[PDB]
C-alpha cells in the first residue's frame, strides 16, 4: 500500500486502486499581502467624495 | 505481516524529523 | 445505478458501492445581503 498524497487520475486509476478522497482541492491564486500603497499626490481629497 | 506504506516526501505532508540521527524505525519520519 | 446527490457515509459504504465523487461540499453559512436625506443631524438628537 502506498499512504501519499497521489492525485487521482484516470491513468493512475486504469492501472491502481483509488479510494475516496480524504481532502478536497482545487487550483487557486497566489499573491502578496496587501502591502499599504503610498498615499497619492491629491489625496488630502479623499474624505469627500469627488 | 508487515506492509511496506511507501510514501513520497512532501510538505506539509511528510517532515524530516530534526532529531532523527539517533532515531530509528518508524520514528524518522512525521507528516500528514 | 443510483444518479443522485448522495452523500458517501459510513453506513451506506459499507452495503452500496460508491463511486468517485463528481463534487465536493460542506455545511456552509449565508445571511442577507440608504442614508436618510437628513441624516446630518443624527450625531445629535432632536
Amino acid at each position: 500500500i502506498a499512504i501519499a498524497p497521489l492525485t487521482i487520475t484516470l491513468v493512475r486509476e486504469e492501472v491502481i486502486d483509488f479510494s475516496k478522497p480524504f481532502m478536497s482541492l482545487g487550483i487557486s491564486i497566489m499573491i502578496k499581502k496587501p502591502q499599504k500603497s503610498k498615499p497619492g499626490v491629491f489625496s488630502f481629497l479623499d474624505p469627500l467624495a469627488y | 505481516k508487515t506492509v511496506v506504506v511507501t510514501t513520497i516526501l512532501e510538505s506539509p505532508y511528510v517532515m524530516m524529523k530534526k532529531n532523527h540521527e539517533m532515531l530509528e524505525g518508524n520514528e524518522r519520519y512525521e507528516g500528514y
